[PDB]
């Protein structure tokens, strides 16, 4: 519920208070860098070029930075209980103001980035119907038999999958009450209240 | 000025029926009640309706209208509870208009008789998307020994999952993914008591 | 069911045929000789299998030249 | 140990005809003789071997058109009454035989085509547009192949259509000059 | 040539393997593998004569 | 082509609480064909003891023709 | 018998080729392989690498190739056995090796060789392994046979990898309270199995 | 790693069947190694 | 379904009604084997002669085979230590007699346990022949040594589907192979018997 940080972590974020705001703002850029354009390591010889710096401890630094991002846009949790959490680091107020901002500043970006992690399960994507009756066969020439065609388009785990069915007027009948019914719980006072109490 | 637990507008099906069952005698309707009733439970019934049908002389446009008319209201009827479905607002709604008067007992009978534990227990069993757990079986090894290295001593488990769906897997599970799979059991175990606890807390206000 | 004479496969019939293209879609003057075979095999399980493929007249008689080579050498010894 | 045949001696002169005309019937693809008709006679595993000897039998003769004599030579050690049963039986439907072997041989190949059934539809309107009235010819299919029977579906419209029969016409007019 | 085996301790009588290569156009080819022995490869041969017969009786 | 092995001892099971049996695994790299197959197998120390002197004797008579 | 090398002419000419190599080119590669001599599906030398490493010796990359595995056979000899580095500047001087590679192999074996026998020590031999866990926690209040619920329910996902085809499968499962229980009480029977090992 | 102990450890329950195996196979001598060349 | 609770003790107050000890044997039997097919017997042998319902078999079974399973997993072989697993009030001319019933046949499910034990495949039998490869249609002769080991594997049917899948394999040999797997054997051989005099 709160940020309550593991000792071994916090030992890598010792780097920072040693190092001016100026690279910080670096470092937390270099951490936005990850997350959408991907890690790369060699990023590590590019600072240590530009800079002299030694690589493994610049990727601790940015790998704690980057999990505490994540860990607290993961709960969404207030701002005040973040500079409770982060005033144990001893960090300069300004290192702290800025860190609650960069967090601040890349929270719902993030949560569309975790979204991806959870199980994939099957995703409607789009429905198409048509209509046809059946006139002719090879046995009997005149037939009068309506059904409809519906063709079902599905995602899973990021993938195209297409059914092809089959249905008569009174089961369609039936899908559209059932399926109004389903629709039709969530205005009523159980789900209300549900929905209300929790947030 | 009350909605009835059917929905706001009746469907066409009950509706019909109302007129149709106002003829047919007690009995029949008691045999097709009986009929519908062994229907709920998954069971094929087609051909003791056929014979039914064949006897009484009655139409299949009607014995399926009627059928379906009383399908559709105990599939409504039953999904709530009997807290929040009383016998009195029961058959106020059921209101004589269209009605027979000896037939809410017979209906009365089947939702509150000793039948309505078995429904409520296949009912359950309809809320499920995913397959469950079926067995749990497993082997812990020890590795002396192996090709690419004189003496490994390495612990390992060798799982087998089975499930209801009929899908059967195997495979190796290391020490270090078996204690975080175990840490996650723990933690989705905790986080369900607090589920469990918030929602008498939270909606009983 | 254990025997060492039976390893992999041991085909149980053998039937061919003889016959020309006459024409097709893409040339109505197509007009070439094939021969083709049919093998139906057994494995271990003891079912019956059917592969069949189709061959030329040069390829026919270098099959048959190969069998009769094997033919020789097996004799021999 | 002489010709296939021998292992018919068993069964007497009057349940002959029965036996090998219906195994000729399911030569041709009808069904096969049973065993709860003549068990008295043989044994099952056996039975399967008399039955596969003249099976085997009556598709050579009638494949190699071998000449009167020499059926009748081959027949000489059988029962006084078969021989003759045998030589009517080959006279008989000697073309229905024929007719299988050479269906049987476009079995020769990867696979082949075993039946098919096709539906003619009116499609009124789709979600795209209330005013289609489009004719769709459905074509089902069920062909063998390796040695399972696999369904196929087609739809097809006018166009499609006529391009299939123009093709097929074009291929019959080669057909019906092959013969 | 065979030598023995795990219960039988002497044998000489040949065998001869083959390998086909079969495969439909633009697909991946299989491979087919099988056994003979004296008899079976004559009776092959005799088979792939009448075929060769066949071939040469038909063009007069 | 190539093979691998693993021997151990087992601990324990779903139905067992103590067990000391042991086991050997094996891994071989067979050429089925253009492609490759892998087969894996398990066995119990008499059946790798047979194994083991069923070899030798394969050995033995593998050298006697040259 | 009793040989920790099986010295052969192979042996012979790889080390007549390898002595001649000055020092300055030996210790990049030989590091570069001991973080992936743990794999075989290829070495650290990708085309373009072994082109200019080539270029470099101008020789054939067959000899280079087989100087490479002839020294990645010896790396899996010592871990296959754990030596000291004292055997190794025994041994592998007494069939005709410089110093110079001596010493590039047994700083190097210093180095990082307890890491790869930790990493062969996780090796796995079947053909299937469990790689990700992942769960979801979800509130059920109501479904089409019944309404008014207030059952919680879990699902977990299994990230199985079918090494056997390079290829990953997901298992999706789903619990209630008393099933996930009786889980979890297997597994602490499993916890306690492993426990007796200390 | 597994501690010198469980490496001690292991001896308490494989030892059920080495003991008979490795023995038995020092019998089987008799057939493998005693007399192979009547 | 429950755990061990006076739901199952209580409802084993009915094992009495059998007059012959053949049906208990044979009902221990079958309950320590839990399976689709080994269940249905059960369920008919208690209906038809028991005359009663699906339940009363189902729970009774229930009680049955996990008494089976946790004497089998414990290995309690003292008559006192399954004395420690029931209530006072329980009948107790019904607990000894599970108990000799249990003590009289421990051997057999402490034996057959380890033969169903998951694994992968396991070799059943095996066969060879040595073979000369005379000729080749790439050269006309030689005389060279040659291997078929034939081999037999029976795969859970569990995990192939609803088949046996009973599969037999062939490898054909040379001369380096067979001596390099006969060395790891044979080092794996010495391996063990170091250990066993160790």
């Amino acid at each position: 519920m709160l940020l309550e940080l593991s000792e071994e972590h916090k030992e890598h974020l010792a780097f920072l208070p040693q190092v001016d705001s100026a690279v910080v703002a670096e470092f937390g850029r270099i951490a936005v860098e990850f997350l959408r354009r991907g890690a790369n390591p060699k990023i590590y010889e590019g600072a240590a070029r530009k800079l002299n710096v030694s690589s493994d401890t610049v990727q601790h630094g940015v790998e704690g930075l980057t999990y505490l991002l994540t860990e607290s846009s993961k709960l969404m949790i207030s701002e005040l209980d973040f500079q409770d959490s982060v005033f144990v680091l001893g960090f300069s107020e300004e290192l702290n103001k800025l860190l609650l901002q960069l967090y601040l500043d890349n929270r719902k970006e993030i949560r569309t980035i975790l979204s991806e992690l959870a199980p994939s399960l099957p995703s409607y994507h789009n429905l198409e119907w048509r209509l046809d009756v059946q006139l002719a066969s090879r046995s009997l020439r005149q037939q009068i038999k309506p059904a409809v065609t519906i063709k079902l388009h599905l995602n899973q785990n990021g993938d195209h999958n297409t059914k092809v069915l089959q249905t008569d007027p009174a089961t369609l009948l039936h899908l559209v009450q059932q399926l109004e019914q389903a629709l039709e719980e969530m205005k009523t006072n159980h789900c209300r209240r549900v929905v209300r109490n929790i947030k | 000025g009350r909605v009835s637990f059917l929905g706001a507008q009746l469907p066409p099906e009950v509706a019909a029926m109302a007129r149709l069952l106002g003829d047919l005698d007690r009995s029949t309707f008691r045999k097709l009640l009986k009929f519908v009733v062994s229907s709920l439970q998954g069971e094929d019934c087609r051909e003791a309706v056929q014979r039914l049908g064949v006897s009484a002389n009655l139409p299949e446009e009607q014995l399926g209208a009627l059928l379906a008319g009383m399908h559709t209201l105990l599939q409504q009827a039953l999904r709530l509870p009997p807290t929040s479905l009383k016998p009195d607002t029961f058959r106020d709604q059921l209101q004589e208009l269209c009605i027979p008067q000896d037939l809410v007992g017979d209906l009365a009978s089947v939702v509150f008789g000793s039948q309505r534990p078995l429904l409520d227990s296949v009912a359950q069993q309809q809320g499920a998307w995913l397959p469950h757990v079926a067995d749990f079986r497993w082997r812990v090894d020890v590795a002396i020994s192996t090709s690419a290295l004189a003496r490994s001593l390495q612990p390992s488990v060798l799982m087998q999952l089975k499930l209801s769906d009929g899908s059967a897997y195997r495979f190796e599970v290391p020490t270090a993914k078996f204690q975080e799979l175990r840490y996650s059991v723990a933690l989705v175990l905790k986080e369900m008591a607090d589920l469990e606890k918030r929602c008498e807390r939270r909606l009983q206000d | 069911l254990d025997a060492k004479s039976d390893v992999t496969n041991q085909l149980v019939d053998f039937q061919w045929k003889l016959g020309m293209a006459v024409s097709s879609d893409t040339c109505r003057s197509l007009k070439y000789p094939y021969v083709a075979v049919m093998l139906k095999v057994a494995d271990h399980s003891g079912q019956v299998k059917t592969k069949c493929f189709e061959m030329t007249i040069p390829q026919f008689q270098n099959f048959y030249r190969q069998f009769k080579e094997i033919a020789a050498v097996i004799e021999t010894v | 140990e002489g010709t296939p045949l021998w292992r018919l001696q068993k069964l007497p002169a009057e349940l002959g005809p029965q036996l090998l005309h219906k195994i000729i019937d399911g030569i041709c693809g009808r069904a096969y003789p049973v065993y709860q008709d003549y068990h008295t006679v043989w044994e099952s595993e056996e039975w399967m071997h008399v039955l596969e000897d003249i099976a085997k039998f009556f598709k050579a003769i009638v494949g190699k058109n071998l000449p009167d004599e020499e059926i009748f030579q081959q027949l000489n050690q059988l029962n006084s009454l078969h021989q003759e049963t045998i030589m009517k039986c080959v006279k008989s439907r000697k073309d229905e035989i024929k007719q299988a072997l050479s269906r049987e041989i476009v079995a020769i190949s990867s696979a082949q085509l075993q039946d098919f059934d096709w539906q003619v539809k009116l499609a009124l309107s789709s979600d795209k547009i209330a005013a289609l009235r489009m004719p769709l010819l459905s074509l089902h299919l069920d062909v063998k192949e390796n040695g399972e029977v696999k369904p196929y579906s087609i739809e097809m419209s006018r166009e499609e259509l006529q391009n299939l029969i123009q093709s097929l016409e074009a291929a019959n007019k080669v057909v019906l000059q092959l013969k | 040539g065979k030598s023995q085996s795990r219960h039988s301790a002497q044998i000489h009588t040949p065998v001869a393997i083959i390998e086909l290569e079969l495969g439909k156009y633009g697909q991946e080819s299989e491979f087919l593998c099988l056994e003979f022995d004296e008899v079976k490869v004559n009776q092959i041969l005799k088979t792939l004569s009448e075929v060769e017969e066949s071939i040469s009786t038909l063009i007069s | 082509i190539d093979m691998e092995w693993k021997f151990g001892v087992t601990s324990g099971s779903s139905e067992l609480e103590k067990v000391g049996s042991i086991f050997l695994q094996l891994k071989l790299v067979v050429k089925k064909g253009n492609q490759t197959e892998n087969v894996y197998i398990e066995l119990t120390l008499p059946q790798f003891y047979s194994f083991l002197h069923e070899m030798e004797r394969v050995r033995t008579s593998m050298e006697c023709f040259c | 018998a009793a040989l920790i090398l099986r010295e052969s002419p192979s042996m012979k000419k790889a080390v007549s080729l390898i002595n001649a190599i000055d020092t300055g080119r030996f210790p990049r590669l030989l590091t570069r392989i001991l973080q992936k001599l743990h794999l075989k599906a290829e070495s650290s030398f990708s085309e373009e690498e072994e082109e200019k490493l080539q270029a470099a010796f101008s020789l054939e990359k067959q000899d280079l190739h087989l100087v490479l595995e002839t020294i990645s056979f010896i790396l899996e000899q010592a871990v296959y056995h754990n030596v000291k580095p004292a055997a190794l500047q025994q041994q592998l001087e007494n069939i005709h090796l410089r110093q110079d590679k001596a010493e590039a192999f047994v700083n190097t074996w210093s180095s990082m060789g307890q890491e790869t026998v930790e990493k062969f020590r996780q090796r796995i031999l079947a053909p299937c392994k469990l790689e990700t866990v992942g769960w979801q926690l979800n509130l059920q209040m109501a479904h089409s046979a019944q309404a008014k619920l207030k059952s919680p329910q879990a699902v977990l996902q299994l990230g199985v990898n079918n090494e056997d085809s390079k290829s990953l499968e997901k298992v999706l499962v789903e619990f209630s309270h008393k099933e996930l229980f009786d889980f979890y009480n297997k597994l602490e029977t499993i916890q306690a199995q492993l426990d007796s090992l200390t | 790693r597994l501690t010198a102990s469980s490496v001690g450890q292991i001896v308490g329950l494989c030892s059920a069947e080495i003991k008979q195996i490795v023995s038995e196979y020092a019998e089987k001598q008799s057939e493998l190694s005693a007399e192979e060349s009547p | 379904m429950a755990a061990l609770t006076a739901e199952h003790f209580a409802a084993l107050q009915s094992l009495l009604k059998a007059s012959s000890k053949d049906v208990v044997r044979q009902l221990c039997q079958e309950s320590f084997s839990s399976s689709a097919l080994g269940l249905k017997k059960l369920l008919d042998v208690t209906c038809s002669s028991l005359s009663v319902t699906q339940e009363e078999a189902e729970e009774l079974l229930q009680a049955l085979h996990r008494l089976t399973r946790l004497v089998a997993f414990r290995d309690l072989s003292s008559a006192e230590a399954i004395l420690a697993l029931f209530p006072e009030n329980f009948h107790q001319n019904l607990k000894n007699l599970l108990t000799k019933i249990i003590l009289e046949h421990v051997s057999t499910w402490r034996t057959e346990a380890q033969a169903n034990q998951i694994s992968l495949p396991r070799l059943v039998d095996l066969d060879w022949r040595v073979d000369i490869k005379t000729s080749s249609d790439s050269i006309s002769r030689m005389a060279v040594p040659t291997c078929l080991l034939q081999m037999k594997i029976q795969e859970d049917p569990s995990l192939c589907g609803d088949k046996p899948s009973i599969s037999a394999v062939t490898v054909e040999l040379s001369k380096e192979t067979l001596d390099t797997m006969l060395d790891g054997l044979g080092r794996i051989r010495d391996q063990l018997s170091a250990v066993a005099s160790k």
